[PDB]
């Protein structure tokens, strides 16, 4: 199973971006694709989860409001969308496959990171 | 409004009988149908017995057919359901429910329920809790917040109580829903975070309490040095 | 036997949103269909029958559809009073309820906080040990707790208890209990308890080792 991120890049203050996770050689239909992010000096940190469609979305303290998942099963992607951008919000973003169907977080499978820049 | 009381739940062991009563106000008894419902954590809310407004028809769920019998005094408001050869499986919450008011060609089922009486089917003898603590260390100890608590372990019947200090300590607490062990017995944990700079000179005292066997303990959580 | 199954079992649902669960039957009940609402601790309450009839008292945000096989309660704006398990009950012949669907307080996501304890002394010298592995003010509820002794995977010797969402901050808390004679406590050196959550970048293990302590 491989991931790759893509859409990051350089935006200003209460800009927009959307990232997207394809998964290749697994179906991921069945599976919670969740994304985290890491900045320079800290740990990588939870942003929010999309658990398999009907069994919800679920989010971090310091997103809430502003960032939205959501999932193409069709195409085997899934999605960031990030509203109102912050400087704060300056990091390398991954997603990662939660492989236990039943959600406790047993994340095997990590993309390489999209890099997220919010400045000027 | 209507009221359901029911009582006569307790402790009995496999193969021995228990009588359970539901005292109803607030409304003319012998008017109505009632229900006896079960509810246990395994087999969710279940139906147990109906009886007619004047005690005439009787009914009974598969399960407790020929060791149940649901009776009624219209006299004394008073509802009754005689338990014989009782089993582990029907440990349970019983409730008295009132059958609704229906119009005359329908189904019906119940409006008001009571608040249920407690019935538990064992073999386990009456016995208060081993504590022991639960010690906080580096192990224990994240930041500026360290976890303590006590293990009260091996007891029967529920429940147990559970204060910190003789009740000065109430902040972050969280005592545990007890779990059935193997054995029979119950056991749970009561744990509390507290500042890591208070270990070793704050003292830390759970105090348990089994109102069934009459049990009272004290055991001071200690830290460990690893 | 008419057999009731409700879906979801559990929905993690939000103050204003409009709610919808479903009940059904295996064979046909016409509307004898009745919903009741219990919360923990408390006995059974009467919203709706007739699948659609509202009980007097129950608010106007509460109704209910179908006939048949097939039947939906929905809660048009939920308020923290309907938080709380909702049970179907045909009573079309005879009376059988559903599982039950329960709605849970949705919030933001928190890592747990993971603790160790060892056994004390006093239970040693009783012929047991019992470790503890605590994982403090969690949410969501799902997560893994593995005990290892010397690097081993423990099963079937372990219970655990989670306790219902905390009233200030609708967070979890869950211990998890590994209980060995102290002939086989004192066969080994570390013990350890792994943990995951969907908060959890990395499994966080707490460990100790016998006669460290």
């Amino acid at each position: 199973v491989q991931l790759x991120x893509s859409g990051g890049g350089x935006v200003q203050x209460g800009x927009s971006l959307x990232l997207s996770c394809x998964a290749x050689x697994x179906x991921x239909x069945x599976x919670x694709x969740x994304w985290x992010r890491q900045x320079p000096g800290x740990x990588r940190e939870x942003v929010x989860x999309x658990x398999x469609x009907x069994x919800x979305x679920x989010x971090x303290d310091s997103x809430x409001g502003r960032f939205t998942x959501s999932x193409d099963x069709x195409x085997x992607x899934x999605x960031l969308q990030x509203x109102x951008l912050x400087x704060x919000d300056x990091a390398x973003y991954y997603c990662x496959x939660x492989x236990x169907x039943x959600x406790x977080x047993x994340x095997x499978x990590w993309g390489x990171g999209t890099x997220v820049t919010v400045s000027s | 409004q209507v009221q359901l009381v029911e009582s006569g739940g307790g402790v009995v062991q496999p193969g021995r009988s228990l009588r359970l009563s539901c005292a109803a106000s607030g409304f003319t008894f012998s008017n109505f149908g009632m229900h006896w419902i079960r509810q246990s954590p395994g087999k969710g809310l279940e139906w147990v017995a109906i009886i007619w407004y004047d005690g005439s028809n009787t009914y009974y769920a598969d399960s407790v057919k020929g060791r149940f019998t649901i009776s009624r005094d219209n006299s004394k408001n008073t509802l009754y359901l005689q338990m014989n050869s009782l089993r582990a499986e029907d440990t349970a919450v019983y409730y008295c429910a009132k059958v609704w008011f229906g119009e005359s060609e329908d189904n019906y089922s119940v409006d008001v329920w009571g608040q249920g009486t407690t019935v538990t089917v064992s073999s386990a003898s009456t016995k208060g809790p081993s504590v022991f603590p639960l010690a906080p260390s580096s192990k224990s100890t994240s930041g500026g917040t360290a976890a303590l608590g006590c293990l009260v372990k091996d007891y029967f019947p529920e429940p147990v109580t559970v204060s910190w200090n003789s009740g000065a300590l109430t902040s972050g607490v969280h005592t545990f829903p007890a779990v059935l062990q193997s054995s029979g017995l119950y056991s749970l944990s009561s744990v509390v975070t507290v500042p890591s700079s208070s270990l070793g000179t704050q003292t830390y005292i759970c105090n348990v309490n089994h109102k069934p066997s009459n049990t009272k303990v004290d055991k001071k959580v200690e830290p460990k040095s690893c | 036997d008419i057999q009731m199954t409700q879906s979801p079992s559990t929905l993690s649902t939000s103050v204003g949103d409009r709610v919808t669960i479903t009940c059904r039957a295996s064979q046909s009940i016409s509307n004898w269909l009745a919903w009741y609402q219990q919360k923990p601790g408390k006995a059974p309450k009467l919203l709706i029958y007739k699948a659609s009839t509202l009980e007097s008292g129950v608010p106007s945000r509460f109704s209910g559809s179908g006939s048949g096989t097939e039947f939906t309660l929905t809660i048009s704006s939920l308020q923290p009073d309907d938080f709380a398990t909702y049970y179907c009950q045909q009573y079309s012949s005879y009376w059988t309820f559903g599982q039950g669907t329960k709605l849970e307080i949705k919030r933001t996501v928190a890592a747990p906080s993971v603790f160790i304890f060892p056994p004390s002394d006093e239970q040693l010298k009783s012929g047991t040990a019992s470790v503890v592995c605590l994982l403090n003010n969690f949410y969501p509820r799902e997560a893994k707790v593995q005990w290892k002794v010397d690097n081993a995977l423990q099963s079937g010797n372990s219970q655990e208890s989670v306790t219902e969402q905390d009233s200030k901050d609708s967070t979890y808390s869950l211990s998890s209990t590994l209980t060995l004679s102290k002939a086989d406590y004192e066969k080994h050196k570390v013990y350890a308890c792994e943990v995951t959550h969907q908060g959890l970048s990395s499994p966080v293990t707490k460990s100790f080792n016998r006669g460290e302590c």
